[PDB]
């Protein structure tokens, strides 16, 4: 590798993921986003499922 | 899904299990997703 290399052959730092479902409990779980509280109305809530 | 309910009970009887209600409180789940059939107790020795 060099600096002055073309395109096709500058180095590339390649990170690949690799998502897999078992059947044990899947504990690598997304960020799920929280709404604001709103309290003295009739809304529907989820709260931890 | 691994449950460990535990709890802490301060006793003062000298050889066997006290008398008394104490309900265990759920310590940890733990997500093992493994087959299980067989334990065994970890002690500690004492050296001198
Ligand atoms: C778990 O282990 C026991 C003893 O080795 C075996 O009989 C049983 O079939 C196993 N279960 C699974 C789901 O692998």
């Amino acid at each position: 590798f060099q600096p002055t290399y073309g395109v096709g052959y500058q180095p590339y730092r390649v990170v690949v993921l690799s998502f897999e479902l078992l059947h044990a409990p899947a504990t690598v779980c997304g960020p799920k986003k929280s709404t604001n509280l709103v309290k003295n109305k009739c809304v529907n809530f989820n709260f931890n499922g | 899904y691994f449950k460990i309910y535990s709890k802490h009970t301060p006793i003062n009887l000298v050889r066997d299990l006290p008398q008394g209600f104490s309900a265990l409180e759920p310590l940890v789940d733990l997500p093992i997703g493994i087959n299980i059939t067989r334990f065994q107790t970890l002690l500690a020795l004492h050296r001198s």
